[PDB]
């Protein structure tokens, strides 16, 4: 397969400078355009730059240029970028992208994309969440399922990953987008719907990571 | 300043013909522009589809098509499927750089479908730490508009109550929402009675939940 694995992001202070990296595979990497594209929470794609295979072209997104550095190192087939004179706008999304060109068909696609490195810019200090489980009743049915849950509160800053057994667990699971409370902290759901005459019939464990203060939990979810 | 611009959202029924639009400030889309499409699916999971224009990128779909439409660059869907359910973004090539419009969410049609309803009261654990949070869940409704009203001793609650919603299902279509009223558990102790109540298209009056603290 095409992998762009992402690595560097986490919390930054106000005025801090990072330096995200990105390793491919797969594909001959020194032949390749590459390019850096970020997602702000709940907003759209905004494109930062692109390098060429030889380090030469540079090309930048203008209206925010003396603050972002491109560049690569073909021998470790990775992408780098630079980010400094960090402010709460640059919290976003980052992702590694490459991109396929073709002068003779007049063909410019970004094909392939990282799963993206989360950078928040705060000077909040990071937060582990509780997790706390949202128990399933044999008398609490409806549509002919049973749900149970986990909540999991009180975090900073993003992101957690959620998963049910393992992995192992992906039918009428839901992982809902966290929300921020008023304290200024997070919060999100993640449940589970099961046919109600299974309830029974198998065990229940949310495991939730949370990077940024190195917090892994796995609960089980009893019904009760 | 080149401002892309995209309709915000979109509704189609399976098998049915879609068109996504893109335009620009500067004036008429241009071929000189290179419109390139990308779809967004759940996880953030970006697939280039349109390159050019109208040159489809490999291994995608037939069904995707782009082109230009007076002024705008068009991204066609024709026999649209549950699986297109997604964001597409176009972005246009100007001077040196490519600047991406806002996307539009592909919303694909389906029947009416009632939610069912779950209220959790808070976890032991929890109170033990001097807060209760009770949730409310909607499963696997469509169309997405749903109102959640908060009770509490048969009190409408206000202004201590946040909401959160899935994507669209990429194969039944339907939406899921989560809720959760967050008291202390001093207050957590003052009432008996907690109650989730929604109101639903699919739903011919209100569907109420409810449990009694300590029972």
């Amino acid at each position: 397969e095409v992998k762009l694995l992402e690595s560097g992001g986490g919390l930054a202070q106000p005025g801090g400078s990072l330096k995200l990296s990105c390793a491919a595979s797969g594909f001959d990497f020194r032949r390749y355009w590459m390019t850096w594209v970020r997602q702000a929470p709940g907003k759209g794609l905004e494109w930062i730059g692109e390098i060429n295979p030889d380090s030469r072209t540079i090309n930048y997104m203008p209206s925010l240029k003396d603050k972002f550095i491109i560049s690569r190192d073909n021998a470790k087939n990775s992408l780098y970028l630079q980010l400094s004179r960090l402010r709460s706008e640059d919290s976003a999304l980052y992702y590694c992208v490459r991109l396929d060109f073709d002068v003779y068909n007049h063909y410019y696609v970004l094909d392939y994309w990282g799963q993206g490195t989360s950078v928040t810019v705060s000077s909040a200090s990071t937060k582990g969440p509780s997790v706390f489980p949202l128990a399933p009743s044999s008398k609490s049915t409806s549509g002919g399922t049973a749900a149970l849950g986990c909540l999991v509160k009180d975090y900073f800053p993003e992101p957690v990953t959620v998963s049910w057994n393992s992995g192992a667990l992906t039918s009428g699971v839901h992982t809902f987008p966290a929300v921020l409370q008023s304290s200024g902290l997070y919060s999100l759901s993640s449940v589970v719907t099961v046919p109600s005459s299974s309830l029974g019939t198998q065990t229940y464990i949310c495991n939730v990571n949370h990077k940024p203060s190195n917090t892994k939990v796995d609960k089980k979810v009893e019904p009760k | 300043e080149l401002v892309v611009t995209q309709e915000s959202a979109l509704t189609t029924s399976p098998g049915e013909t879609v068109t996504l639009t893109c335009r620009s400030s500067s004036g008429a889309v241009t071929t000189s522009n290179y419109a390139t499409w990308v779809q967004e699916k759940p996880d953030h999971l970006f697939t280039g589809l349109i390159g050019g224009t109208n040159k489809r990128a490999p291994g995608v779909p037939a069904r995707f098509s782009g082109s230009l439409i007076g002024d705008r660059a068009a991204l066609t869907i024709t026999g649209a499927q549950t699986e297109d359910e997604a964001i597409y973004f176009c972005a246009l090539w100007n001077s040196n750089h490519l600047v991406f419009g806002g996307g539009t969410k592909l919303e694909i049609k389906r029947t009416v479908a009632a939610p069912s309803v779950f209220i959790f009261p808070p976890s032991d654990e929890q109170l033990k730490s001097g807060t209760a949070s009770v949730v409310c869940l909607l499963n696997n409704f469509y169309p997405r508009e749903a109102k959640v009203q908060w009770k509490v001793d048969n009190a409408l609650q206000s202004g201590n109550s946040q909401e959160s919603v899935t994507e669209q299902d990429s194969k039944d279509s339907t939406y899921s929402l989560s809720s959760t009223l967050t008291l202390s558990k001093a207050d957590y102790e003052k009432h008996k009675v907690y109650a989730c109540e929604v109101t639903h298209q699919g739903l011919s009056s209100p569907v109420t939940k409810s449990f009694n603290r300590g029972e």
